[PDB]
């Protein structure tokens, strides 16, 4: 779930 | 003149006057018109623009309209001259009207209403009050061929002359070249060859103000005029057609896409019109009725356009139709008319007044310029947002959900460059999980769910894994009707999977949640019409601005992004908003399929097993 | 029988 | 948007201050006036949004009091000094009334606060507090009016601070 | 950077010299926290040092952090100081010069900074407050147009030299107008009070370059902060450096002066709020919003000045240029071009919110959330590729050695990325030499 | 020791797979993607990363529409 939930639009938003 | 930033320097050609706030209109010399909705004279300006200008975009604040020769001809046919229109434009334009637009209006309006085409005794005559124009047009070689001639080849001698039926559509295009468009005027009250029909309007039928305005605009000076009226799906378009047919009182012909459309039109006629059932006949391939005494005939374009040999009874019905003169003809879904076979149906059928109804007119093949003469100019088009405010239609909540592509699929997605690439992004396991979560949420919310997927394999796989009814190509009509009734009545089943056939092949039951997974490839109008037809107004949530839910599942970093962006342009031009949702709240708590990555590997194996054949 | 005529030209007037 | 209002009511009873002057004590009315002016200047100094209202409580009536030094502070001091001198020089004892009009000054201060709050725009909230200095003896006949003022102040939720100098008053304690 | 941050980084001598101005003390007190204000008011007449424990016992235990913040702010500004109180105590006592000037300002006395300019009588060519405000707007408009490079704005060369020193515009080729950098774009996208505050901060950072006294300039700015709008004051009584600074401010429009020889000068509201920086002036009555944003990413501007047209064209594609209207479209290409120019998404969003039309203000959201989210996504698209140069270590034969080297690298602070599972790591190229030497020395000791 | 000097690139796994496809198919030409270090981190020689960024930008440009 780590890959899917935070692939593109999370490493910059979070 | 163009500035370095690309803006058109229209300051010099537009003399601005001090009446800024009072006058709401901007009239650029390029033909575009800009209107401010917050202006107190917005309603008057809106009414004036709709009559004369074809809208381009209608967002919340500033609306953009376009001026076209067809729009000018429609305005002239309404009964407005150049002087009053110019006066109203100058009273509403913030700046002075450029002379280029003024000369453009002057040239078009004078040339309108000159040439008249009359269909009498199953014969087409071209006549005008100016024989000089008629004599001048005789020199045209195309007009020479279109003009009907004697059996010996001699040309036939307000003087009128017979014109070949097979060359009628050719003559329509030639009128544009000669700048003398034909006039679609019918003797609404002076008709005597075709007797009236015992058909009236039931008291249960109520005409909405915009519907009544459109009908009155169509009936210019009390005479029915051929044209096209655009109304949103579910706004009683069939009711408007029935009302127009009752008003005409003459022979009526209606054409639909399939037998379901024919049945719906017949039901609406029985629901609103007073015509006896014996005078209503269905010229369908399965349910056939005798054409004798058929006051109103409902059929399909392909039935009339069947180039292959037809059945013996169908041949007799076609012969009777050709012999019979039809005062009024009704065509549904005008957007498919630009097809050559369906256009040939117009030549085949002899009708005096032709009215076309549909939801959209932006063909992806842009074959609409010829359509402007196949039937006529667009008579009316209602504002979707305004009707939403009036409560006539549901205020749809639209959203685009971005489903990340799995790395295994993504590498294969980039590797594949042919048309087989569709299966990869249409079968995203993450998209599957998102759709499953949405279905669970809406079932817990007790909502009607319609899942649309153009791809047959993807739709079937999704429906099978989610254990929901699936509708596809064959879909035997008895089973299709049973599934529809179960969706309407059974509360246990509220999720129906529908293939591409859900656009016009059958009637869409009223629902509230519509999820689009697969795309045609850039059908900007087809899916918009499908969305309009799927969702209708629902009582109980009228006060809320979000009573209908539409979701578009789009694969990130794929070509589906471009398809969605191109497609939603039409809806954005209507002011419809689209919110991008990358994260779905509640998926973490809820348990969904393909939780483990190995399950996604199994799905990848299954998809790869489905080769380019599927 | 209201289809005979309908116009809003006079509504477009200076006030 | 924080508007802090500090309304100051000064017990200007001439009898008590005259008796104190007869005692030749270190503290006089001049020192009290200087302290009040300094406190008001500091209150306006702490923030622009802060506002100051000074009303003199005298037996005859209640008087609305309001070079290297700040212009606004200098103007306020000059106005205050002018008003107090005008009141005291014209304060003629005509009658046996000795108890200061405490209730009337409080009522006028509350009316001024209400007018300011109405004049205060909705963009800002005007917090109000009242400080009163007690020098002379308390008034018994003003008990009902004092209680009515207390109830109105509590209804408007305005803090009331009492500064007793010589004679204690249980009414101030209850307020 | 706020005013106190610049003040807190000054040398003790500059702070002591500024303390000699009562207006400076008033400004410093006004900029203090409420608890700090109460502490200063308590210590205004305290001629004896205060034990630190006694000072600390005043505040609540929960508000100790706020108490410590105020104490640290007061210590950094050198408002007070610690003294070796007899008996081993460390008393706290305010600055005698600062305290004396504060008492002079509040209690009275001293001497007025301005010598009552009414001596010259009424001004024959006096202006009005709206005229002064308009002139202040015009001057900054000229400055911004010159920064854009339009020929209609002609300013002094030294003014452009300040920008070159500020780095907003770099003169790559002499003779030609300098090209404005990304920092210049960010400055342009800032709000006008923010632009003025940043420009004045940059001027202060290079004040010593012009040989101008920092103490005099700061005190003069503080005095102008408390000045009355629409009121003139005496030019006389100021040093030649102060006269030059006043002329510079007149060129900026902050100060109105009909002639260079005039003895009067009218401070403007911009100069009044200049000391406060960006905050303080929460009720700024700016120009009404002329920008209307539609759901189709279309912008309609009810403006005619080329400054706003250029600002809009910085990140949008112009479509039509009407005499009283400008029609443009928000496009991904233009937004990406602006981002490559150094423009951030937040600056565009804030600027559009500032120029929000009153019709759009009726909506509960100031701007359509979908458009803002699309702009944010376009901004995030640019920085998808993260470039980080470094040296990769991947030949670790022992886990213990890898852990030891990782610990040493984290001690050195040169670690870029670590992978304990595969025993792989990335270090900075500058720190690569140190880590390489440490690794070799470990083998040497083995 | 045998260690290479280049630039570390951190991206989402989708971009990692795209870069792996480019390196394997030799669309970039010569194999400048010498070695992968982590599921989201790669080590690229700086001589080709500039061109590689252009290729990545071309990919996202195609996954969009031109207005």
């Amino acid at each position: 779930a780590r890959i899917l939930a935070a692939s593109w639009p999370q490493n910059r938003e979070d | 003149k163009v500035d370095e930033y690309g803006a058109k320097d229209y300051r010099l050609q537009m003399p601005l006057k001090d009446d800024h706030t009072s006058r709401p209109l901007w009239v650029a010399p390029d033909g575009h018109i800009f209107l401010e909705a917050f202006s107190p004279v917005y309603k008057y300006a809106q009414d004036f623009l709709v009559a004369i200008a074809e809208p381009v975009c209608r967002p919340t604040h500033v609306h953009e309209y376009k001026l076209t020769a067809y729009s000018l001809y429609a305005a002239v046919s309404v009964g407005l001259q150049t002087s009053d229109i110019t006066e109203y434009l100058r009273k509403l334009s913030k700046t002075g009207v450029p002379d280029g637009i003024m000369q453009f209006i002057k040239l078009c309006t004078v040339s309108y209403g000159k040439v008249k085409l009359v269909l009498k005794h199953n014969r087409y005559f071209v006549e005008s009050c100016h024989p000089d124009v008629i004599q001048h047009l005789l020199q045209d070689p195309v007009i020479r061929e279109c003009r009907l001639r004697n059996s010996e080849g001699e040309a036939t001698e307000t003087v009128s002359f017979e014109v070949k039926q097979e060359m009628i559509e050719e003559l329509q295009k030639r009128c544009i070249h000669l700048e003398y468009p034909l006039l679609a005027e019918y003797d609404f009250r002076n008709d005597s060859v075709n007797p009236d029909i015992n058909i009236d309007l039931k008291p249960t039928a109520v005409l909405r103000p915009y519907q009544e305005k459109s009908l009155r605009k169509m009936f210019g000076n009390g005479r029915a005029r051929s044209g096209v009226i655009v109304l949103p799906c579910g706004a009683g378009k069939s009711l408007v057609g029935v009302t127009a047919a009752c008003t005409v009182r003459k022979r009526c012909l209606v054409l639909g896409n399939s037998a379901v459309s024919v049945e719906q039109w017949k039901a609406q006629f029985k629901m609103w019109s007073t015509i006896d059932d014996s005078q209503i006949c269905r010229f369908t391939s399965d349910a056939k009725d005798k054409p004798i005494g058929c006051s109103v005939a409902i059929s399909t374009y392909s039935m009339l356009g069947h180039t292959t040999k037809r059945s013996w009874e169908a041949e007799r019905v076609m012969e009777w139709l050709k012999t019979q003169e039809w005062g009024l003809m009704i065509l549904d879904e005008v957007h498919t008319i630009p097809a050559k076979m369906f256009r040939r149906v117009l030549t085949i059928v002899q009708a005096h007044c032709k009215l076309g109804l549909t939801a959209t007119l932006v063909r992806e093949d842009d074959k609409i310029v010829d359509l402007n003469f196949l039937i006529g100019p667009k008579l009316y088009e209602a504002n979707w947002m305004e009707l939403q405010n009036n409560g006539y239609i549901a205020k749809v909540q639209c959203a685009e959900v971005w489903c990340p592509m799995s790395p295994e699929f993504y590498r294969e997605y980039v590797a594949i460059k042919t048309k087989k690439r569709i299966l990869l992004y249409t079968m995203n396991p993450n998209k599957f999980r998102a759709c499953q979560f949405l279905i669970k949420f809406h079932e817990r919310r007790n909502d009607k769910i319609i899942v649309f997927a153009d791809n047959v394999f993807a739709l079937k796989e999704y429906a099978i894994r989610l254990n929901k009814p699936y509708i596809y190509g064959p879909t035997s009509q008895g089973e299709r009707m049973q599934i529809l009734q179960n969706f309407k009545h059974n509360p246990k089943i509220n999720t129906i999977f529908i293939s591409k056939v859900g656009d016009t092949s059958f009637d869409l039951p009223e629902a509230n949640v519509l999820i689009q997974i697969s795309s045609h490839g850039g059908s900007r109008r087809q899916e918009a019409q499908r969305l309009g037809r799927v969702l209708r107004a629902k009582k109980g949530m009228v006060a809320e601005e979000y009573n209908a839910f539409f979701y578009s599942l789009v694969s990130q970093d794929t070509q589906e992004m471009a398809y969605s962006t191109k497609r939603q342009r039409f809806l954005v031009d209507q002011g419809y908003s689209f919110k991008v949702i990358t994260k779905l709240a509640g998926m973490e708590e809820e348990d969904l399929a393909f939780s483990t990555k190995e399950e996604q590997q199994q799905l990848l194996q299954k998809v790869l097993a489905a080769t380019d054949l599927d | 029988r209201w289809e005979g005529g309908y116009e809003r030209t006079w509504e477009i007037l200076k006030e | 948007d924080e508007l802090n209002l500090l309304v100051i009511v000064v017990d200007a009873n001439p009898i008590w201050w005259g008796k104190q002057a007869l005692k030749e004590s270190q503290f006089t009315l001049s020192k009290c006036i200087d302290a009040v002016m300094v406190l008001g200047n500091s209150h306006l100094f702490m923030n622009r949004s802060n506002k100051l209202a000074v009303i003199a409580s005298h037996i005859q009536e209640s008087r609305f009091l309001y070079d290297g030094k700040y212009e606004l502070l200098t103007s306020a001091n000059e106005v205050i000094v002018e008003e107090i001198k005008d009141l005291m020089t014209k304060s003629d004892i005509k009658g046996q009334h000795t108890e200061t009009l405490l209730a009337g000054s409080l009522a006028k201060a509350l009316c001024y606060i209400h007018r300011m709050n109405k004049e205060v725009k909705d963009n800002q909230e005007m917090k109000s507090r009242i400080l009163v200095i007690k020098a002379a003896e308390d008034s018994a006949l003003q008990y009902m009016n004092f209680m009515n003022v207390i109830f109105a102040a509590q209804k408007q939720n305005i803090l009331i601070d009492a500064c007793v100098l010589d004679s204690d008053s249980g009414l101030l304690q209850q307020a | 950077r706020n005013l106190q941050e610049f003040l807190g980084g000054l040398s003790p001598g500059v702070l002591d010299r500024l303390y000699g101005h009562p207006a400076t003390c008033l400004a410093v007190f006004r900029e203090l926290p409420s608890l700090a204000k109460n502490w200063v008011m308590r210590m205004l007449f305290l001629e004896q040092p205060l034990p630190q424990a006694a000072v600390a016992l005043w505040v609540k235990k929960e508000f100790s952090k706020a108490q410590e913040e105020s104490t640290g702010l007061l210590s950094g500004l050198r408002i007070w100081h610690t003294q070796l109180l007899p008996g081993g105590l460390q008393g706290l006592i305010l600055n005698p010069i600062f305290r004396q000037n504060l008492r002079i300002a509040l209690l009275g006395g001293g001497k007025a900074w301005s010598d009552d300019t009414s001596q010259l009588g009424p001004d024959k060519h006096a202006r009005d407050v709206p005229s002064l405000d308009k002139y202040a707007e015009e001057r900054w408009e000229v400055v911004l147009h010159f920064m854009v490079g339009s020929p209609s704005a002609a300013v002094s060369q030294d003014l452009a030299q300040l920008l070159s020193q500020a780095g907003l515009m770099k003169s790559t080729e002499p003779g030609e107008p300098p090209c404005i950098t990304s920092a210049g774009f960010q400055f342009l996208l800032l709000d006008t009070p923010a632009q003025l505050w940043y420009f004045m901060l940059q001027y202060l950072q290079t004040a010593q370059s012009r040989g101008m006294d920092l103490v005099e300039i700061l005190s003069f700015l503080f005095q102008l902060s408390f000045s009355t709008l629409g009121k003139d004051y005496s030019v006389e009584g100021m040093s030649d450096s102060l006269l030059n600074f006043l002329q510079h401010l007149r060129e900026f429009g902050l100060v109105f002066q009909r002639k260079r020889k005039s003895r009067r000068y009218y401070p403007t509201r911009l100069a009044i709020n200049l000391s406060s920086g960006v905050s303080g002036a929460g009720g700024t009555v700016h120009q009404p919003g002329f920008i209307v944003v539609e759901t189709n990413y279309r912008l309609y501007a009810y403006t005619e000045s080329e400054l706003q047209i250029a600002l809009i064209a910085l990140f949008s594609e112009m479509l039509y240029r009407f005499p009283n209207m400008v029609v443009a479209q928000v496009t991904r290409e233009s937004v990406q071009q602006a981002i490559a120019s150094g423009i951030t998404a937040q600056q565009i969003i804030h600027f559009l919110r500032t120029r929000a039309h009153p019709v759009m203000l009726k909506q509960t959201p100031v701007l359509p959330p979908t458009i803002t989210d699309q702009i944010r996504l376009w901004e995030l698209e640019r920085d998808r590729l993260r470039f980080t140069e470094g040296v990769l270590y991947n030949q670790f034969l022992s886990q213990v050695d890898f852990e030891l080297l990782l610990a040493h690298a984290r001690e050195l602070g040169v670690l870029v990325f670590e992978n304990s599972a595969k025993r792989l790591m990335v270090v900075t190229p500058a720190g690569h030499s140190d880590v390489k030497r440490f690794w070799k020395r470990q083998k040497h000791s083995s | 020791v045998n260690v290479l000097k280049g630039v570390l690139i951190e991206c989402d796994p989708a971009m990692k797979q795209f870069l792996l496809y480019l390196d394997e198919s030799n669309a970039l030409g010569k194999k400048f993607i010498i070695q992968d270090i982590d599921d989201t981190h790669v080590f690229v020689i700086a001589e080709l990363v500039n061109v590689l960024q252009e290729r990545v930008g071309e990919l996202m440009d195609q996954n969009a529409f031109s207005l």
